[PDB]
RNA sequence: ACGAGACUCUGGCAUGCUAACUAGUUACGCGACCGGUCGGCGUAACUUCUUAGAGGGACAAGUGGCGUUCAGCCACCCGAGAUUGAGCAAUAACAGGUCUGUGAUGCCCUUAGAUGUCCGGGGCUGCACGCGCGCUACACUGACUGGCUCAGCGUGUGCCUACCCUACGCCGGCAGGCGCGGGUAACCCGUUGAACCCCAUUCGUGAUGGGGAUCGGGGAUUGCAAUUAUUC
């Protein structure tokens, strides 16, 4: 149908993201997406800035399927 | 030094030559694991997991594979790898080494040794498949 | 670091109202001129961050668009790549996309429908003029 | 699938009707002996032929046969 | 080495089944590494069931058509979500893979009898080949419909399915339907 | 509604409408002189064992 | 020159190959370095057609099928010879020809 | 000892190139990128606005595989399967034009030079730096 | 006895044999890499992968069981193969189709106010619905940037047969151009650098970028003519 999903930074996309999302034991950018409701390429961005901070660890790349583990 | 003793899987072939040497292995004129897929590696790396490194580390086999379709030419290189150490241990060596490895292998695997049965069966007519036929009006 | 000035969910580009929902390159797709390879080369020539959002463009940048989409002349592009090539009336090959005179010269077959050409009774009839059968076939569009 | 014609039976029986002591139990032998004291046209008929008479040859060791 | 992808421990493999494991075991020498052997396992009755279950199980990914054949992606998506499974659970990818396929597979069914029947059915016993090749397609179903339409892709659909049939939960589409399909038998006895 | 094994000793044949079900004979292992004669669906081998879900039940024999 | 090559083609392989043994063991006879019955890829033509004369019944196609051979024989040889053993009461049905380098 | 042309990824080799290369810049770029379709089978304009990089170093790479890769190779090397929509597809050639002004380009560099059997070979110079760049890329990872 | 089977063709095996400088191992600056991958060369060993010839090979043959212990069937050792796929395909018939293949045709219609090649001028590319043989499609099972490594069958420059498949240099987005053009063949196309995928921006759960299926405008090569743009 139909999904609106917010396409910019916003108060919710920062918070609760430095602690209660690494929080979980599985990470995706699915997960991260659906447990969020937020655009992948917003969140994939901050997956790689986290990435080059480097507190998560990565299992697999792709365009469509990444894979995270909690490293912090 | 050389037995060129080939391999086959569908229309596709590989050929490994074997000869007395460093005991390091090149495929293609290239190393071993750096194939693009990535995803059958292991599937061909079987021999030396298998067999140990040290029954592979007496022998360069240089192998070079020709065949249409990518799948086709993967699942040869291997068969010509097994069939060139064991026709080079057969003829040169002795036999107990080369009886050891194909008993191993044969215990893990039969199809390592001996080539594909299968082949791409011909088209008859009147359908638009190998065996199925055009759509009956009724 | 992110822009909180000027944020705007709406670009305003023929006094019209498109969804800022979309990513750049992509929503802009909505106007008669600009989308698919042609929104491409404009913003291609924009020289402008495509790697942002949508919500991260500025002001300058769809005014820079803009200057970009009105002069063909802007950047030498050829007459070809346009779809106004060898127009009718006049010899014209830029470039002006607006609302109101567009749909004029899509209501390009008038001009035939007084020349009462085959293709122009075809396009009276609202048959496909290009040699496509008809017979029976072409339930869609009529209940 | 894998009945006998009757003329890879007749032909048995007849080969071993006339030439008993000639045969043997091992295939192997069998064929070449056939091939030797008949003309069979195909190399296949010679192998279903002489795969019955091998067959026969395993009947009649554990006694007479009706045919 | 010995393990399934290098990583898959072989030795912590266990029975339970104590005799229904002939059907379903990977402790062998024949357990291998990558499971992608081509399509011979369909060319004779059971010679199917002498290959291990990962094999069979990846095989049976490629549904619909648009995606026949493709095993290269089977195979990638199975080694994704085992790398996946036991790390959020813990065990085994295999010893929870055997149980969420036991837990999966239906055990009664109904079928028609008698030359004339057409009124009502009988319950029977369902063989092991029967259930586990009816559960695997089951599975690969749930699969598909947790990524048809839905905000869940491939390779995650199976790890999560198989941890809810280890699970015993509803969730799966799996059991859900083998209880469903369980009730009408139930009432068909 | 227990569950209990029985080791299939003769498969006795295949019925159905049109074909699905095996008829055979199976003795149980706790008792060894019981043995029942059951319609399990699905293939099934000579020698191998079925997971019933009523002992009390039988299947039409012949 | 010592660069002679025959060239037979025909369309059975019985009578070609007796043709060929003939003339390698004629040429043998003499003291020719000769080269062997060198075997061109045969090529068959396939012709797939309608059965019926008018469009009525089945489709019932035709595989009507000509499979042609080659074989390309090297020598070096005075001519002379070449000619003098080539009319050596060839088989009817097969095409001869001599080829110079 | 010594090193592989071919013992890196291929992909992190040719990227490895395509940096090389554009770290030299030597490279020249024609006047229009946006005029040329680029591929028959391509429905939107390349996402790389880079392209022409990757494009000589990755036909330096095929060039040094095999050479005779002249005007009639490189169109079929991309070409491929193009959408007719509704017809049943067909193989269609690559766009001679952008191929042509890629084959003009790599040539005059000092990488690619004429052959006795028509087309291009690679000069040995560009293969010593291919060379120099697999063993570093080698010992990056592969030889620690 | 015919039909079935046998049989012809085709493939699963040949390190046994006859063998080529068109396709090719193994062979030293020449073209190069801190002892190693590189279709640019030439004779050597003379055939293993390459082509096609003689053969040989598989026979329910060897074991276990079932079987009126028969004809056979079911498993296992071995073996390349333990049911490869087609071609042909009988009595006797259908008022089946074909008088629009017949210069195979009978008998009525013919015998020029014709029932043909002649302008091709003239049409099934005409439309108010349903039956009848496929593809695109519904995507996070994939459209999608390209990093790519690989086919098989074969027609191919003309005793009235003008119509041929494709490389050097340049131009142009496209149809093509000019000099010799590589083709009596596995030498030429071509180590047929084709389909998916191992990755590279978007989509991150969609009516849109896929569905371009319906209307604008620009070009060439055989066409006396392409209007009802049939052709790219």
């Amino acid at each position: 149908d139909k999904l609106n999903n917010l396409v910019l930074f916003d108060k919710a996309t920062y918070d609760k993201l430095c602690k209660e999302v690494p929080n979980y034991k599985l990470i995706t950018p699915a997960v991260v997406s659906e447990r969020l409701k937020i655009r992948g390429s917003l969140a994939r961005a901050a997956l790689q800035e986290l990435l080059s901070k480097g507190l998560i660890k990565l299992v697999s790349k792709h365009r469509a399927q990444v894979i995270y583990t909690r490293n912090t | 030094q050389s037995v060129q003793v080939f391999g086959r899987k569908k229309t596709a072939t590989a050929v490994a030559h074997c000869k007395r040497g460093n005991g390091l292995i090149k495929v293609n004129g290239r190393p071993l694991e750096m194939i693009e897929p990535r995803t059958l590696q292991y599937k061909l790396l079987e021999p030396v997991l298998l067999l140990g490194k040290e029954r592979f580390a007496g022998v360069d086999i240089r192998v070079r594979v020709k065949g249409g379709g990518h799948v086709a030419q993967i699942y040869a290189i291997r068969q010509s790898i097994s069939k060139a150490l064991v026709a080079y241990y057969q003829k040169y060596v002795d036999e107990a080494s080369k009886k050891e490895i194909k008993d191993i292998l044969i215990q893990y695997d039969r199809t390592l040794l001996v080539a594909d049965p299968r082949r791409c069966e011909s088209k008859k007519f009147g359908g638009p498949g190998a065996r199925a036929r055009y759509q009956k009006s009724y | 670091l992110v822009i909180p000035e000027k944020f705007q969910h709406i670009l305003r580009v023929l006094n019209t109202n498109i969804d800022g929902r979309r990513k750049i390159a992509f929503a802009i797709t909505a106007i008669k001129g600009v989308g698919r390879r042609y929104a491409h080369v404009v913003l291609r020539k924009a020289d402008i961050d495509l790697t942002k959002r949508a919500g991260e463009l500025t002001e300058d940048e769809v005014e820079r668009v803009i200057t970009i989409m009105q002069n063909p002349r802007q950047y030498k592009i050829p007459d070809w790549f346009l779809n106004r090539q060898k127009d009718v009336k006049d010899g014209k090959y830029s470039q002006v996309l607006a609302n109101g005179l567009d749909n004029k010269l899509r209501e390009d077959l008038e001009r035939l429908k007084k020349i009462r050409a085959h293709r122009g009774l075809r396009h009276f009839w609202g048959l496909r003029v290009r040699g496509q059968h008809t017979k029976t076939t072409g339930r869609r569009g009529r209940t | 699938g894998r009945v006998r014609t009757k003329t890879v039976k007749k032909a048995a029986r007849v080969i071993i009707e006339k030439y008993y002591t000639r045969l043997g139990n091992d295939f192997h032998t069998n064929k070449r002996v056939c091939e030797e004291i008949a003309i069979i046209p195909s190399k296949k008929l010679r192998n279903k032929i002489a795969g019955y008479v091998t067959h026969l040859m395993k009947r009649i060791q554990r006694g007479p046969v009706r045919g | 080495d010995i393990k399934l992808f290098g990583k898959w421990s072989t030795d912590d493999v266990q029975i339970n089944d104590i005799s229904l494991q002939d059907y379903i075991a990977v402790k062998e020498k024949y357990a291998k590494y990558l499971p992608h052997s081509a399509g011979r396992y369909a060319a004779k009755r059971f010679r199917k069931a002498q290959c291990p279950i990962v094999e069979r199980l990846t095989n049976s990914m490629m549904m619909h058509g648009r995606n026949n054949g493709k095993k290269l992606m089977t195979v990638r998506i199975v080694k994704h979500a085992f790398e996946i499974i036991h790390l959020l659970t813990g065990e085994n990818p295999l010893q929870v893979l055997v149980n969420a396929i036991i837990n999966s597979g239906p055990r009664e069914d109904s079928t028609r009898i008698g030359r004339a029947g057409t009124v009502r059915r009988q319950a029977v016993d369902v063989s092991p080949l029967r259930r586990v090749n009816q559960a695997i397609w089951l599975l690969c179903t749930g699969a598909r419909e947790a990524a048809f339409r839905n905000i869940k892709t491939i390779a995650e659909c199976l790890a999560d399915e198989l941890i809810n049939a280890a699970k015993g939960s509803s969730n799966s589409y799996a059991i859900k339907k083998k209880d469903e399909l369980e009730r009408v038998a139930k009432s068909n006895r | 509604q227990p569950i209990k094994l029985a080791r299939v000793t003769k498969v006795l044949g295949r019925t159905g409408s049109q074909g699905q079900c095996t008829q055979v004979r199976v003795e149980f292992m706790d008792d060894t002189s019981r043995s029942i004669i059951r319609n399990v669906k699905g293939p099934v081998r000579e020698g191998d064992v079925l997971t019933l879900l009523e002992s009390e039940r039988e299947a039409r024999r012949l | 020159i010592h660069r002679i090559r025959i060239t037979l083609t025909s369309r059975n392989v019985k009578s070609l190959e007796k043709v060929c043994a003939d003339l390698i063991r004629g040429a043998k006879e003499k003291n020719l370095k000769v080269k062997g019955p060198v075997r061109m890829p045969t090529k068959t033509l396939r012709i797939t057609t309608r059965k019926t004369p008018c469009g009525e019944g089945s489709k019932t196609w035709d595989r009507f099928q000509m499979r042609i051979h080659k074989r390309l024989i090297d020598l070096h040889s005075p001519s002379e010879i070449v000619k003098q053993i080539t009319s050596i009461s060839i088989e009817p049905g097969v095409e001869v020809e001599v080829t110079i380098a | 000892p010594g090193v592989t042309v071919k013992d890196v990824n291929q992909q992190e080799f040719v990227r490895a190139l395509a940096a090389f290369l554009k770290k030299s810049g030597k490279l020249k770029v024609p006047e229009w990128v946006d005029t040329v379709k680029l591929a028959k089978h391509k429905e939107l304009a390349p996402y790389d606005e880079n392209w022409f990089y990757t494009r000589a170093a990755s036909t330096a790479r095929h060039l040094y595989l095999r050479g005779g890769a002249g005007v009639g190779s490189m169109t079929k090397i991309y070409g491929g399967r193009q959408r007719n929509g509704v017809m049943p597809s067909h193989f269609s050639r690559g766009s001679k034009s952008v191929a042509r002004r890629v084959l003009q380009a790599l040539e005059g560099l000092k990488m690619v030079e004429k052959d006795q059997d028509g087309g291009r070979k690679l000069t040995p110079q560009g293969q010593r730096d291919l060379d120099r760049i697999a063993g570093q890329v080698a010992a990056a990872n592969k030889k620690h």
